[PDB]
């Protein structure tokens, strides 16, 4: 059928005419296939024959499936010239946000696009031509009366048509839940098996009234349904079956695929780990290069294969209950979480493993994970979960009220799931009496890649080192690193590098730079460290001295 | 009849994605938009309109209120509302003892919108978890939050306010977006009587918060007043003053720096020399006044930076080029995001009163966190442009309070 729904008005782009691409000459068998296909389409009203006056054309082709031919229309020129449409690809539901149902039925619409009418005033622009044999005579000309396959507007127009058609039915059956995806409909209810079937029948009849055919009960697929990499029953969901290969040799291609599969499973299998596997891809080039698994990657894989050994499903959402989100630290930079309404029946799980910058601490990371989960929760359930975090109220509060960036997180409470996040050191707020004062500095040359780092002290001491393969910034961190190694358990340090100050001041506990990591070790060793800053070349006390020192020969 | 509107040269409509919203806000918008549609204010639209502008709900009272984020449409309409139909900003407003802000947005819904422009005002009410397609509308009348609305409506507004202005020649009334700012020098009681009077005038046409600008004072950079001074103290002082000198002509540190001779212990006490003490007094004297030499340029954007100071305190500066500060200030009062939201609204209100423009904000917070929470506390009917930054620890320090 062709739906009697009103058409969507369509236009070409402001300063543009319809396409006029010349039809390529085709072999005889393909001309035959097309004549036969179009003859049928014509009889069903999908296309109409047109005259010579219509100046537009778009190339058509035919391709043997099997022993069946398919009609292909190359709509690039038309698509280039067609207006933009309201985006259809705006997001899909996550299964964990769905509500449990007694029954869910899938109905696919037959010849979906061809069952929806195209704007009358726009049909002319879709003209195509079946070429005569060796192009001796004029070709047979048709234009479309329905949404063509491969045309820009089809997806969006089909979906908006389906929505209008469903509208009265939804108004009449408010407790029936329908989800539209491409040419499928998922129809769920809490009715008993008999009345559910009846309701499906009414939907089909309503759909048919509007030109849309669907499979009858005999031909309807049985659960679980495969969709978007998930597998769905009325009462639980999981990801599609994943089989991890057993192989001696792993190419970059294999490892990339394995990591994607593991990342995908991690939305319902708790504890999935991919860090060690990912390190294998570092600076990785040829997809065919074999990468020897490291012992750690080999164990990680095994630990994963074990987690995947037996099926795990997520449960659906109950809107009358709170969401609970728990987070655990796994390794460094690695976080894991689970979301449930009754312990411990997970709606979904997840992992967070992102470094925002080169330098952070665990308190900042945990807060970032909370934010990520919070955004996700709004999307999926339209509300915020209550968190259980492996951090003490005081630890978190000391940190954020002191730090210069703002934050807020939803309601939460401490849960004793080691490892706990703590502050590994705290810089003093005031300078330290009876602690040696170290003035530090550093230099390097822009075309030398060489430089120096050193310190001068109020107790008369000094030192300068030579650095190879270093920047003006790296020397600044080296100097502070020097001051720390050579000082007692309490030290005051004066830098003129806002750069170095910025870093240390944020109280990092991990870093991409090994220099910084080394400094972090020192800071954790000290009993007290005060760090202060002064402007370079203001002729300040000990700063001038050390500047002098390290700048020699540079 | 409608006024024809055009986008700027070769610019296309906005195509901004709708943000995810909580359940309660979606319900609110649904009911608000159903009623608006019944009343002809908006109509449902099809997929042949590819434009979109985000929409939010705010709690205004316990009555939800639709807020459309027209920031992008505004940017793409600037030739129209600014150069073609600009609304002049009175320099007198900021000098008034009292300024009351009135919401006159309801006015716009009685003026039809140019039919060919309606498509650009498309918006979408989303569903939770993308379970159903969003509900799509566009406007048939002037929309609240679009800078085109007051520009188009202004000749009607002039006619509306004409009797009131004639009868109270010393009262200054200024329109910015959905609001009316009304300033006078009357005792607080008499001012309020005049505002109620104005509302009666407004009410005849379907149009239905107190500031005190002449009590806005520069927020000086503060110099410590010390009993005795350590090398650390003097080192901090010189750093701070050195930065100040990049802003204020005349700032001197020569004398103060003399004290910092030799490689000395941070906690060592060191007596001030009588001339350093003088140098200090003079710098302190300069830091009280506005920066000599900084003037507002009407062809340039305003920028506003904010620093979190701790304990519910916040500092901010407004400039068009860093450290050419046009204005510096503070906000006071814990929920960091709620406070920042409040400070942003306050800073924006002052900029409208002072210059007739909103600043682009530099916000000391992670993007996602702000995006998640700002609408929980937002009450204003405009939204400034913003971006997110990491405050340099020294900037915070140098603008510290006492
Ligand atoms: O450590 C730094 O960041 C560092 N930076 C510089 C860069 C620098 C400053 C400067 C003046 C006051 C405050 C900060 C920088 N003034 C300069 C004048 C000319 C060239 C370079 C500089 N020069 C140094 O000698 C130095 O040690
Ligand atoms: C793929 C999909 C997307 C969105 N919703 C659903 C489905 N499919 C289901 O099988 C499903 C399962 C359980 C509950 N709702 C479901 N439905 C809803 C319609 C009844
Ligand atoms: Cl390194
Ligand atoms: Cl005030
Ligand atoms: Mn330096
Ligand atoms: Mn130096």
């Amino acid at each position: 059928p062709i739906s009697p729904i009103e058409t969507v008005p369509v236009k070409l782009k402001p300063g543009m005419d319809g396409p006029k691409v010349k039809q390529w000459p085709l072999t005889e068998e393909k001309i035959k296939a097309l004549v036969e296909i179009c003859t049928e389409m014509e009889k069903e009203g999908k296309i109409s024959k047109i005259g010579p006056e219509n100046p537009y054309n778009t190339p058509v082709f035919a391709i043997k499936k099997s022993t069946k031919w398919r009609k292909l229309v190359d709509f690039r020129e038309l698509n280039k010239r067609t207006q933009d449409f309201w985006e259809v690809q705006l997001g899909i539901p996550h299964p964990a946000g769905l509500k449990k149902k007694k029954s869910v039925t899938v109905l696919d619409v037959g010849d979906a696009y061809f069952s929806v009418p195209l704007d009358e005033d726009f049909r002319k622009y879709t003209a195509f031509t079946i070429p005569s044999i060796n192009n001796e005579t004029p070709g047979i000309r048709y234009q479309y009366n329905v949404l063509p396959q491969g045309w820009k507007g089809s997806p969006a127009i089909f979906q908006s048509s389906m929505t209008k058609i469903l509208e009265p039915f939804r108004k009449q059956n408010p407790d029936i839940v329908i989800y539209q995806y491409m040419d499928d409909l998922y129809v769920g209810s809490d009715l008993e098996i008999g009345q559910h079937r009846t309701k499906i029948e009414e939907l089909r009849q309503h759909l048919l009234r509007w030109g849309l055919t669907t499979p009858d009960k005999k031909h309807q697929k049985e659960p679980p349904f495969l969709w978007m990499g998930y597998e769905l029953h009325p009462d639980k969901w999981t990801v599609q079956p994943i089989v991890l290969p057993e192989k001696d040799s792993w190419t970059v291609n294999d490892i990339q695929k394995l990591v994607g599969k593991l990342n995908w499973a991690s939305q319902i299998y708790p504890g999935i780990k991919v860090r060690q596997l990912c390190k294998l891809l570092r600076g990785t080039k040829a997809l065919t290069e074999v990468i020897p698994l490291t012992e750690e990657a080999e164990l990680e894989l095994a630990e994963n294969r074990e987690i995947l050994k037996e099926p795990v499903h997520g449960v659906y959402y109950d809107p009358s209950k709170d969401l609970i989100a728990e987070i655990q630290k796994q390794g460094q930079g690695q976080w894991t979480y689970q979301i449930y309404q009754e312990p411990f029946k997970n709606l979904k799980t997840g992992k967070y493993a992102r470094m925002r910058g080169a330098h952070t601490n665990d308190v900042k990371q945990l807060t970032e994970a909370v934010q990520k989960i919070t955004t996700e929760s709004i999307v999926i359930w339209g509300k915020t979960p209550k968190f259980k975090l492996p951090i003490q109220k005081e630890t978190w509060e000391t940190w954020w009220t002191e730090y210069w960036q703002a934050t807020w997180i939803p309601e939460w409470e401490f849960v004793n799931t080691p490892p706990l996040v703590k502050l590994w050191y705290q810089l003093e707020k005031e300078p330290i009496v009876g602690a040696e004062t170290f003035y530090v500095d550093g230099a390097a040359n822009r075309e030398t890649k060489l430089g120096k780092a050193g310190y001068v002290t109020n107790r008369g001491r000094q030192k300068v080192v030579t650095l190879t393969d270093t920047t003006n910034q790296k020397t600044e961190l080296q100097a502070i690193y020097l001051a720390l190694q050579d000082s007692g358990l309490e030290v005051n340090i004066v830098t003129d590098s806002q750069y170095a100050l910025g870093i240390i001041q944020a109280q990092p506990d991990q870093s991409e730079s090994e220099l910084v990591n080394q400094i972090i070790e020192q800071l954790i060793k000290k009993e007290k460290v005060y760090l202060a800053w002064v402007p370079a070349h203001k002729g300040i006390g000990g700063n001038e001295q050390v500047d002098k020192l390290v700048s020699a020969g540079i | 009849e409608t006024v024809p509107v055009k986008l700027k040269p070769g610019m296309d409509g906005p195509k901004v994605k709708q943000w995810p919203l909580t359940e309660e806000k979606i319900k609110a918008l649904v009911e608000i938009c159903t009623e608006m549609e019944k009343e002809g204010k908006i109509s449902k639209i099809g997929p042949e309109n590819p434009y979109n502008t985000p929409v939010f709900a705010i709690k205004k009272s316990t009555k939800w209120r639709k807020l459309v984020d027209f920031r992008e449409l505004n940017k793409r309409t600037q030739d129209f509302w600014e150069v073609q139909l600009g609304i002049p900003h009175p320099a007198g407003l900021k000098k008034k003892k009292s300024v009351t802000v009135l919401d006159v947005g309801d006015a716009y819904f009685s003026v039809p919108l140019d039919e060919d422009f309606r498509k650009y005002t498309a918006f979408t009410i989303p569903s939770i978890n993308n379970e159903t397609p969003g509900i799509r509308y566009q406007y048939n009348v002037l929309p609240q939050g679009w800078k085109g609305s007051p520009a188009i409506f202004q000749s009607s507004m002039t006619k509306i306010l004409e009797p009131f202005r004639k009868q109270n020649p010393d009262i200054v009334i200024y329109q910015y977006m959905d609001d009316l700012y009304v300033g006078s020098d009357l005792e607080i009681g008499q001012h309020r009587t005049k505002i109620e009077e104005l509302r009666q005038h407004l009410l005849r046409w379907g149009l239905t918060y107190e500031l005190h600008p002449d009590k806005w004072t520069v927020q000086p950079i503060v110099l410590p007043e010390k009993d005795s001074w350590t090398v650390n103290d003097i080192q901090k002082l010189v750093g701070k003053l050195n930065w100040a000198s990049q802003i204020y002509p005349g700032i001197k540190v020569r004398q103060l720096c003399k004290l910092l001779r030799g490689t000395k212990a941070l906690t060592e006490v060191i007596p001030l020399t009588e001339e350093a003490e003088l140098e200090l007094a003079e710098n302190r004297e300069i830091l009280k006044e506005p920066v000599h030499g900084v003037y507002y340029d009407p062809s340039k954007d305003l920028i506003a930076e904010i620093q979190k100071q701790g304990q519910g305190q916040w500092t901010y500066q407004i400039y068009q080029e860093p450290f050419k500060n046009l204005k510096t200030g503070k906000y006071a009062r814990t929920n960091d995001v709620k406070q920042l939201t409040e400070a942003v609204q306050k800073i924006t209100t002052e900029s409208i009163v002072i210059w007739g423009k909103t600043p682009k904000f530099k916000l000391p917070i992670q993007k996602e966190t702000w995006e998640t929470w700002w609408t929980e506390y937002w009450q204003a009917t405009w939204i400034p442009e913003w971006e997110f930054v990491n405050t340099p620890p020294l900037v915070k320090l140098w603008y510290q309070l006492e």
